[PDB]
RNA sequence: ACCGGAGAGGGAACCCACU
């Protein structure tokens, strides 16, 4: 029943706020800078050095208000909140290649306006 | 995905633990019992940002033992039937390729993978190649996926994904 | 149609499916049914070569249902109610085989030219279907574990010293000093893998 | 625990952390009678017990 | 398994596992020793503690230094009848090995047990197998181990090296055609050994032997003493790195050290990452302060040594048994 | 490691007796 194109998800895990691959950086590289300061920690783990390289190499836009900026320009158009963090990981650029990627979009808003906001977002592309 | 979910556990403490600093010994019985670990219902908890509260600990009856309720802001990872993500090669095997995915890994078939890509053993690196040779997928090439179905392993998520659909392939 | 079993009867099973978007439950005899399944749920081997082992399915075909095990990712082919043979029929997954006039091995991955076999001392070698020779296998061999217990094919063994110390495994096969077991667990290699019999201890 | 349980004012039995029980009535190997400040003791009982 | 001598191959040496003729080898020996039990009947020497040393003072000693060698009995019957015995009682016939009678060089040697280690040497970068004859128990059936060690030391000189030397002296041996060296152990009295311990030799040894002037004795001989420095000083510990975090404990990871036949932690290492690539691996360890730490590992071993084993190399490493400790406990008879 | 110290040793019924 768990399905993201019809947008069905947990009750338990309906309320959870997404996350971006650079907002994600920028969380475990405060992490990071913690724990190698003050001392006398346990050594990070395996799982976190991936995620942590992942989302470097990942990382769309390095600036920390970039982010802040596209969350809320693409929050004030009326979209659910699973889809903000996906179109702006995924970065589509065509409106053709963004309903490709997630269905939901297909026939929520009109071709101009999606392709608006994807070029919003390459806009403000790093 | 990736998430921001508020979670509630409860952990025992050792009555030398009590000391003249409880909470801190706390925070570092949490960080170190649920980072990095794996749930199937929740997926992968990357990191805890926060600690919400941590509640009055309760002494258990006959033992030294004290548990406290404990809320905590964790990051989380649990992938879906259904989403699509960029990921990473790792191994090309004649069996299928070995991509990688934030902590998880998961494997595309050949049977899955377009009759396109054909295999090319010969080649310095083993490789993903059309006969057009446009289309190189290697070794530690990122590459898009659609991860279809996810297994539960020793309470650790592998998942497999799907590479048939358009536009599905290498960045 | 397809739904869910609520009850079942031994022939006409009546079986009463609540099928999707359906409220009511009908009645279907057995022969009328067959075990459908959508791409990307867990399935179970039920009864054949394979049973026990467990798996996604990727596809499905006219009565052809194919899926990856969960142990090891090599592929699995079975029918809806659920070859394991090469192309050309002289061998088969599991077999023994004389790589050299020392060395035996067990095929593990079927290819369209090669094998791979895991050899007597662990490794992984890929070799033309015809550079290897079918061997005879010794069913009642007879070996000891490392407590002095006789073990024999078909035994479950703990593995207690070198590499696989920890696992358990059945007994497929013996040769001198080395046993090729299998435990379903295990996804590398198909299972398969290769314990001194001084390593082993019968379960 | 070096008296044991022969003597008297000995014990029975010594319990470590990884709830392994040692038997001091039965040739105690010099080794595991050695104890550290997480285990527990089975010493018999004495004056002042409740 | 029979390895002859592990990193070089040694031509013309062949082990044996033909019954006939294994069987008889292995009984003529325990023959030659007056050796009760079955296995290996060779001297054991036994590693030197704190009341040990003790004996360095109540007889006379001749002290040699241990190399690393494989224990090697060579039974030496006829013509090409020459045989190696290693502490598992395996048999190697060795071919080109000759051995002339110090009276008619025509002559070869026959019921003659000697005993030695066999040890790689490397001398002009080259790898050089040598077989040391340290003890001679049999001499044409004459029972010289029951003669003085320095009888038997005179015997080894005169009997079996002087003979050989003298037929390569002449080319009817060609010292080249032989599978190995064949020597006798240098052996010193007690003060000597003193000056090895102004010392340059400080990297090259593993230890010494202190070797009593006593007849010959078969199996455990609580009088030779093997001493090694308890820095390498010793024990094959297998290691289960483990993440032992107790009930209510914050998790921590430890390495625990397990003997033969013992099925709890021995003792405990501080486990490090750069220990943890030999992960279920045997080892050996130095127990210098309280902590016993890794010197190396032991790939060709799979079982960790006996809880007695243990027991008596604790004990031993507790009272550090040292050269000066014993020279002057002989030097006094 | 040569065995691993293995001790767990039915039960129901009736009778007598103790405080």
């Amino acid at each position: 029943e768990e399905d993201a194109s019809q947008l069905i998800f947990p009750k338990e895990f309906e309320t959870a706020e997404t996350l971006l691959n650079s907002e994600v950086h920028m969380l475990l590289e405060h992490r990071k800078q913690q724990n190698e300061s003050a001392e006398d920690e346990q050594e990070l783990s395996e799982v976190f050095m991936k995620t942590l390289n992942y989302t470097a190499r990942f990382s769309r836009f390095k600036n920390r208000e970039t982010i802040a900026s596209v969350r809320s320009l693409l929050l004030q158009k009326k979209l659910h909140k699973f889809e903000l963090a996906c179109l702006a990981n995924l970065c589509p650029e065509t409106a053709e290649e963004s309903k490709a990627l997630i269905p939901s979009l297909e026939g929520r808003f009109e071709d101009e306006e999606l392709q608006q906001i994807l070029d919003d977002i390459q806009t403000k592309r790093s | 995905m990736f998430y921001h979910i508020s979670l509630e556990h409860e952990i025992l403490l050792h009555p030398r633990y009590f000391g003249p600093n409880l909470l801190n010994t706390v925070k570092q019985k949490l960080f170190t019992e649920v980072e990095g670990t794996c749930t199937g219902k929740y997926g992968f908890v990357i990191a805890v940002t926060t600690i919400d509260n941590i509640g009055a600990g309760v002494i258990q009856p006959g033992r030294g033992f004290v548990l406290y309720p404990v809320k905590y802001k964790a990051i989380v990872f649990r992938p879906f039937k259904g989403e699509v993500v960029d990921a990473v090669v790792t191994q090309v095997n004649k069996v299928g390729l070995f991509t990688e995915i934030g902590p998880m890994s998961c494997f595309i078939s050949r049977h899955s993978i377009p009759s396109e890509m054909e295999f090319d053993p010969n080649s310095n690196p083993p490789c993903y190649k059309t006969m057009d040779e446009d289309i190189v997928i290697q070794q530690d090439d990122e590459i898009r996926l659609k991860i279809v179905g996810t297994r539960v392993d020793k309470n650790d998520i592998f998942a497999i994904g799907s590479l048939m659909d358009d536009y599905l392939g290498l960045v | 149609l397809q739904g869910k079993i609520l009850s079942v009867d031994g022939n006409k099973i009546t079986i009463m499916p609540k099928h999707e978007d359906l409220k009511d439950m009908l009645e279907f005899p057995a022969q009328e049914l067959r075990k459908y399944f959508k791409m990307g749920d867990h399935v179970k081997v039920i009864a054949g070569r394979f049973e026990g082992d467990t798996g996604l399915i990727v596809r499905v075909e006219e009565n052809f249902v194919i899926l990856f095990s969960d142990l090891t990712m090599h592929e699995l082919k079975v029918l809806p109610r659920d070859s394991g043979v090469d192309v050309g029929g002289q061998h088969e997954w599991g077999e023994l085989v004389q790589l050299d006039p020392q060395t035996v091995g067990v095929i593990v991955r079927l290819e369209r030219e090669t094998f791979q076999v895991l050899n007597m001392y662990g490794k992984v070698v890929t070799v033309r279907h015809q550079a290897v020779t079918r061997k005879k296998d010794n069913r009642f061999a007879v070996a000891l574990d490392s407590e002095q217990n006789n073990i024999h094919v078909k035994d479950i063994v703990k593995v207690i010293d070198g590499p696989h110390s920890g696992r358990e495994g059945e007994i497929r096969h013996l040769f001198r000093s080395f046993a090729f077991l299998h435990c379903k667990k295990l996804v590398e290699n198909g299972g398969m893998f290769v314990c001194k019999t001084r390593h082993l201890v019968l379960a | 625990v070096r008296r044991g349980n022969s003597q008297y004012p000995g014990a029975k039995y010594i319990i470590r952390d990884n709830g392994d029980r040692i038997d001091l009535r039965f040739h105690p190997k010099p080794s595991d009678l050695h104890l550290q400040t997480g285990y527990k003791v089975e010493r018999h009982m004495c004056d002042g017990d409740i | 398994g029979a390895i002859f001598l592990e990193g070089v191959t040694v031509k013309g040496v062949t082990q044996v596992t033909t019954q006939p003729k294994l069987g008889e080898v292995q009984q003529k020996c325990h023959q030659f020793c007056g050796w009760e039990g079955s296995g290996f009947p060779g001297a054991q020497p036994v590693s030197m503690d704190k009341q040990n040393i003790k004996l360095l003072d109540l007889k006379p000693y001749k002290v040699s230094w241990k190399a690393d060698g494989t224990r090697y009995m060579m039974l030496i019957d006829g013509t090409n009848e020459v045989f190696m015995i290693d502490r598992d009682n395996s048999v190697f016939h060795v071919s080109n090995l000759e051995f002339p009678f110090r009276k008619d060089l025509r002559m070869h040697l026959s019921n003659t047990l000697l005993d030695g280690e066999m040890i790689i040497d490397r001398v002009n970068g080259q790898a050089v197998p040598r077989y040391l004859i340290y003890d001679i128990i049999k001499f044409n059936s004459q029972p010289v181990g029951d003669c003085d060690f320095n009888v038997r030391l005179q015997c080894i000189e005169r009997e079996i090296i002087s003979p050989r030397h003298e037929k390569m002296k002449t080319g009817l041996i060609d010292k080249t055609q032989e599978p190995f060296s064949v020597r006798n152990k240098p052996f010193f009295d007690i003060c000597t050994s003193r000056k090895l311990l102004a010392k340059e030799v400080s990297h090259e040894m593993d230890g010494l032997i202190f070797q009593p002037t006593g007849k010959y004795k078969p199996g455990r001989c609580d009088d030779i003493l093997k001493w090694k420095p308890p820095s390498l000083n010793s024990v094959d510990f297998r290691l289960k790195i483990t993440r032992m975090g107790g009930e209510g404990l914050l998790p921590q990871n430890v390495g625990l050290l397990y003997v033969g036949g013992y099925e709890r932690p021995f003792a405990q290492i501080k486990v490090t990452k750069e220990l943890k690539q030999y992960d279920n691996k045997i080892i050996e360890c130095k127990f210098e302060n309280n902590s016993w730490v890794f010197m190396r590992q032991r790939t060709d071993k799979s079982f960790p040594n006996a809880y007695n084993t243990a027991m008596a190399v604790c004990n031993s490493i507790s009272n550090p048994v040292t050269k000066e400790m014993l020279f002057e406990f002989i030097d006094r008879c």
